């Protein structure tokens, strides 16, 4: 088993890392003169589905993807999005949690030309200009991120409450597929700063139980856990999927990554 | 890169040479990188900390490791990590500790030079605090892998006199390396760690290493002292020793009839530890030969060993003066 697997309530993450959502709301101020409410999430939205791409073509597993995601969200979380391109940064939390979660150094040429492959394949429509950025602005760029971070490395995810849960159930063929999906889709809002990962899986699982249409109330009822919490994350992950609905990525990043606010360079 | 953020944050940096009087004061030199005795410049410390300069620059694996674990743990028995500095214009990483005066490497040599042995009480602690911080980490499924002499500290005079503190150079003498590695085992497990402290308890009896042995994981003369201590095991003691790897290596270059007079029970006897003591029963079970037969941390703690006179105390010294030299500087 894993370094650190049951340390959760005693770790970084859980004493420094889950945010008062009004601590959150009044640091995002700073963007929100620039940008709307709905523009900004559509922005974090995107950052995700690129940070997922990235991962993708360089072959590595959910589970530093997400680590990966988290770190970006913390830069984030206490920065306005001028302080560094995020498109520097999105690569930069790839490789230092690939690092972290011990599948290796990305080699100087494998990093950019994924960065570099990936925004000119998948995302064209929100980038006209090729990768500009180079190892020597990753590595810069890596020193600022374990900054902010307090050199808070090591990250919990829902995926092994998950599993346990389903296994515990007896409904792994069933409803696993499904609750994973919706933990990932979980990475597209603000939810892994604000609740404990074992709170986030059993939302997931809920809403994998209401969809597929299985009866767990029995089994709900029988955990020791705040059932008020666990609905303010399902209400959060229903909004989600109709945001989803009414959100086309690739007709409107274009000109909301154009309305964010950009780097002042030297005098 | 935002001009105004990156101004800001450089004004406010805190920076190791601003912070820390660390000049001459070099107190180890490895491939881990450097170790210096630091004090605070701006005086509201006080006290001393060993501050470690990592080999290399930039985040490397090693870096990155020794900071994402060190970051989370914290047990007394641990060395604890303070402060972390990233100097931005050279890309060193720099690391702030408890400043650790003695360790088990010094202080078994201090009493092996004197020919006075290690006294009974401040054994017997030294051993408890160690299964007490290796239990803790392998709780956290966070292995050691080199734990020997070196490895263990020992606070001096201030607030955690005489406390142990399991530390780390980052190696990952093969004088504390079980039968099972020496085999071509592929994989390190808790059971590993267990055998090296074995060692060590054997070390702090009797002041000499166990499997002491002149300097590919198969190592035929390493075997062979081991063998000359323990015996041959036999089938029965170890079942799956014909599973590991170099087993056949191990029937070509050996015979059981070579080491028929062998035990732990004689070994231990020449260096006049009873055989009939709570201690050699401790002992026997860390130093099991085959891996599943070894005793967990946590078996070992709670060992009656740890309830006979005398009791095991927080300051290892017992509140004696304490002999061992401090580090020299560099
Ligand atoms: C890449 C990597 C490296 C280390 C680690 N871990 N891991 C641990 C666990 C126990 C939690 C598993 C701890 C540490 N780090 C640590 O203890 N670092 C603290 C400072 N370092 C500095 C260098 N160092 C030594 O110099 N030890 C040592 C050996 C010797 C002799 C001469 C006896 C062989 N002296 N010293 C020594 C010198 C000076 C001081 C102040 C202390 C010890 C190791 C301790 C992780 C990843």
């Amino acid at each position: 088993d894993k370094a650190m697997a049951g340390n959760f309530w005693q770790s970084s993450h859980y004493l420094q890392w889950i945010l008062d959502k009004q601590d959150l709301l009044k640091e995002r101020q700073k963007d929100l003169k620039f940008l709307s409410e709905e523009e900004y999430w559509k922005l974090q939205i995107f950052f995700t589905n690129v940070i997922q791409a990235l991962g993708e073509h360089l072959k590595l597993r959910q589970q530093v993807i997400a680590t990966a995601t988290v770190y970006f969200k913390r830069f984030y979380a206490r920065y306005s999005l001028k302080s560094i391109d995020p498109v520097l940064m999105a690569p930069t939390c790839v490789f230092l949690a690939s690092k972290v979660e011990e599948f290796g150094v990305v080699s100087n040429t494998r990093l950019i030309a994924a960065a570099t492959s990936v925004l000119k394949t998948r995302f064209s429509y929100a980038f006209p200009k090729e990768f500009p950025y180079r190892m020597n602005h990753i590595l810069e760029c890596e020193f600022y991120l374990l900054e902010l971070m307090d050199c808070c490395l090591i990250v919990y995810h829902p995926y092994r409450p998950l599993l346990q849960y389903v296994q515990d159930m007896g409904q792994e063929d069933m409803l696993l597929p499904l609750a994973w999906r919706i933990v990932n889709d979980t990475y597209r809002t603000d939810l892994c700063l604000l609740y404990p990962p074992f709170m986030i899986a059993l939302a997931c699982l809920h809403v994998a139980c209401v969809v597929q249409q299985k009866d767990a109330r029995q089994w709900f009822a029988e955990l020791s856990v705040d059932m008020e919490k666990i609905l303010e994350i399902i209400r959060v992950i229903l909004k989600l999927y109709e945001q989803w609905k009414n959100f086309d990525e690739r007709k409107e990043m274009a000109t909301i990554l154009s309305k964010m606010p950009k780097p002042k360079p030297p005098p | 890169m935002d001009y105004d953020f990156k101004v800001k944050l450089s004004s406010e940096r805190e920076r190791v040479e601003d912070l820390f009087e660390y000049e001459g004061c070099k107190v180890g030199r490895g491939t881990y990188g450097h170790v210096y005795k630091a004090k605070r410049k701006d005086g509201k410390d006080d006290k001393d900390y060993a501050l470690k300069q990592i080999e290399g620059t930039g985040i490397s694996m090693s870096a990155c490791r020794e900071i994402a674990l060190l970051r989370e743990l914290k047990h007394p028995n641990v060395i604890s990590l303070q402060k972390v500095f990233l100097s931005h214009a050279d890309r060193k990483v720099w690391l702030l500790f408890d400043y650790a005066e003695h360790d088990l490497w010094h202080i078994i040599k201090f009493h092996r030079a004197s020919k006075v042995q290690l006294p009974r009480g401040m054994v017997k602690s030294l051993l408890y605090q160690i299964l007490d911080g290796i239990h803790y980490l392998h709780a956290n499924w966070v292995l050691h892998r080199d734990l020997k002499p070196a490895n263990i500290l020992v606070m001096g005079e201030g607030p955690e006199r005489g406390r142990v503190k399991i530390a780390d150079m980052g190696f990952a003498t093969f004088w504390y390396r079980a039968p099972e590695l020496l085999l071509g085992a592929r994989h390190y497990t808790k059971a590993i760690d267990i055998w090296a402290i074995g060692c060590i308890f054997a070390e702090l009896l009797t002041s000499e290493p166990i499997f002491h042995c002149r300097q590919n994981p198969y190592h035929h003369d390493q075997l062979d002292r081991i063998f000359n201590v323990m015996g041959f095991p036999a089938d029965k003691d170890w079942e799956d020793i014909k599973k590991m790897p170099e087993h056949s290596t191990l029937m070509k270059d050996f015979r059981r009839n070579t080491y028929t007079n062998c035990s732990l029970i004689k070994y231990m006897e020449k260096h006049k530890v009873k055989p009939d003591s709570k201690a050699f029963h401790l002992l026997q079970k860390l130093l099991t030969m085959d891996p599943i037969k070894r005793i967990t941390s946590e078996q070992a703690m709670q060992d009656p060993y740890f309830l006979e006179d005398p009791l095991p105390t927080s300051d290892v010294f017992a509140g004696c003066q304490i002999p061992y030299p401090k580090r020299e500087f560099l």
